């Protein structure tokens, strides 16, 4: 078992001329095993062993049954158990066999990662609670969009986080960037997947027609683990401490001005403590896949019967269509700022 | 924090930090935490049980 | 402001004969100053003067309107608010002024204490969770009594949590450490209180009785705060990471048998971490107060009528009664274990 740089130098030495007995001499190793390492491929330094038996072995059977089925993992209450079945021996071999079994404790160290520029985009809710806005209990939602390496902001706020409000608000979050991201990260949100099919990520077939059409790429980063897109929490706990705090409102309109402005004021403006550097010249650094000229329509679209006088009803509101629209099939399109639009086999009706 | 076997108890401000414990051949054990010295623990050739220690503490601040 | 030292000393100089100019200009002090100080009572080391006008002297009224009824703690937005109202200083003033009015958060360090022998226990309860024993799903608790001198461990399961399992957990405790203690630990149960009457507690008159009865002193701890009965919430998580994490049982009085026969095998005979001792060995050494003859008795008392015929019946059983007993009203004592006894007017029905 002489090591590399023994047998290297017992090869090279032999080599060079040097006579193999002085050479055993002044390698203190006996003359015999000098010769038989003079014709031998590479340095001999390793011994394989197969694992051996152990004293815990008969017991450890039951041990596993007890783990995997009772759910006791106290060293003791095992130790106690089998000593009586016939063991002998101390509790370190067993704290040692039965160590796999117990769960992994989450680490506390944190990768940083720092995302190419214009390449990485954040997105996820916060459930602000319920409001009476106007006499209306609604039930407030934060919808926050980071950008990866400008560390720009977008923020607004909505009453449901249906999919139809996360496009639309993708789409402001898009335009307001001037621009459309490469990569796109949420978490596991049903408007966004369906599920892990095995290990494997199943797309909402309508989601992944709309990342699609605008060209990012849709991410997920894995169950029950929020670190991995920390940038957007931390936003969120950046805007919820310091604009959601004590700013009082009556119409989302009005909140939504004043959060715009300030974002614009001071979110997006001060230097951030990492970066250390204003958002906005990062922005001006980004470079973002261009805008599509038209925007996913993100609106209701139902189908309705107009009654036999021709009075067309949706929801809680009524028309009055003209004579030939009456006992027919409409689209009523109903766009998310309440704008409601009529169509009939693709005209438009000039609903009164 | 714990020394061969033997507990100590040390004030609010050492709570939660990392002390550096010298116990020369003689056999007498000096505390130092953060680069000062800290006061000395009475070391007792009798072994005092964690109880006892706590006793003596709270008699002390009585 | 010569100090003390400077005082005292030029005092005793003068005093010991020496010249009075020589000792100024040995001490470093003006003449006048020495001769002033040589007909003083005592060393003038201290100048009071009271509070000064600052820069957000205006603006705190308003900051303190903010703090308390906008709940705003962030100094970064009061101070962005305040600046447009006129402030020009920096935050480092307003950060100071705010501290006293934000939360004090939760200390860490833990003081430890050790009751004198015989002198103190603890109480607590363990709601276990819903189990179907015999078909039958009940809400488990475990009842758990440290001392506190000795770290005995008297443990006992129970299908309910009224004041008389509390009473009879109680008397089963006292019988198994042979003696009551001298105070005795709860928490904030309104089967021992009924609320804080403004920092000051409010016994339960039926529980006060049994404490008085027994003569040990009733205490709670405080609201929201079980670190200070640490040992017996120990002593719970020691119980219930031991013996109930795979134990099987179908009958409570099982559970009960081999609870008692684990706690005198290993959890009372084992040696404490910190007193290092058995503590059936501290046990001899407690000096507890001896128990009364009679226990407390502890049972539900319900007045019934009996039946025209004499059928009497409680819950869903049945009784036969002598027509003697027909028609008149009966004490029907339950026992806790399930012996139910009749009276009438002191007598005892030898019911069928
Ligand atoms: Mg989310
Ligand atoms: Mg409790």
């Amino acid at each position: 078992m002489i090591t590399r740089g023994e047998f290297f130098m017992i090869k090279e030495m032999y080599e060079r001329g040097m006579s193999i007995s002085d050479i055993a001499r002044e390698l203190g190793i006996d003359r015999k095993t000098v010769r038989k390492y003079i014709h031998s491929p590479n340095p001999p330094s390793k011994s394989k062993r197969k694992q051996r038996k152990s004293k815990l072995d008969p017991f450890k059977p039951y041990l596993q049954k007890r783990m995997l089925e009772d759910g006791v993992f106290n060293s003791e209450k095992l130790f106690f158990e089998i000593r009586q079945q016939g063991y002998t021996g101390g509790k370190t071999i067993l704290k040692d066999y039965m160590k796999p079994f117990r769960e992994t404790a989450k680490k506390k160290y944190t990768v940083r990662y720092e995302t190419l520029p214009g390449e990485q985009m954040q997105v996820d809710w916060k459930e602000v609670g319920e409001v009476v806005i106007e006499g209306k209990k609604v039930k407030l939602s934060l919808f926050v969009a980071t950008l990866g390496y400008s560390r720009m902001k977008y923020a607004v706020f909505t009453t449901s986080q249906d999919q139809e409000h996360l496009m639309e608000c993708l789409i402001q979050s898009f335009k307001y960037f001037g621009g459309v991201p490469k990569k796109v990260l949420f978490d596991n949100m049903k408007t966004v997947t369906d599920g892990r099919e095995q290990g494997v990520v199943k797309w909402n077939q309508r989601f992944s027609e709309f990342a699609s059409y605008y060209g990012f790429i849709p991410k997920v980063c894995r169950p029950y683990r929020a670190q991995t897109k920390g940038k957007v929490e931390r936003a969120i706990q950046y805007i919820m401490d310091h604009f959601y705090v004590g700013t009082a409102f009556e119409s989302i309109e009005e909140l939504n001005f004043l959060l715009h402005r300030w974002l614009d004021q001071v979110a997006n403006r001060k230097p951030n403590a990492t970066t250390g550097i204003s958002p906005q010249e990062r922005w001006a650094e980004e470079s973002l896949k261009p805008l599509p000229l038209k925007d996913y329509d993100t609106s209701y679209l139902s189908y309705r019967k107009v009654h036999w006088d021709g009075s067309f009803s949706y929801k809680g509101e009524q028309w009055l269509l003209s004579a030939e629209y009456a006992g027919k099939e409409i689209l009523v399109k109903e766009r998310l700022n309440g704008d409601i639009r009529l169509y009939f086999r693709g005209e438009e009706i000039s609903h009164v | 924090f714990s020394y061969k076997g033997e507990q100590w108890l040390l004030s609010a401000e050492y709570a939660g930090k990392e002390i550096l414990v010298k116990e020369r051949l003689n056999g007498d054990i000096r505390l130092y935490f953060r680069g000062e010295e800290i006061s000395h623990v009475d070391q007792q050739k009798k072994v005092i049980s964690f109880a006892e220690k706590i006793k003596k503490k709270q008699t002390e601040m009585a």
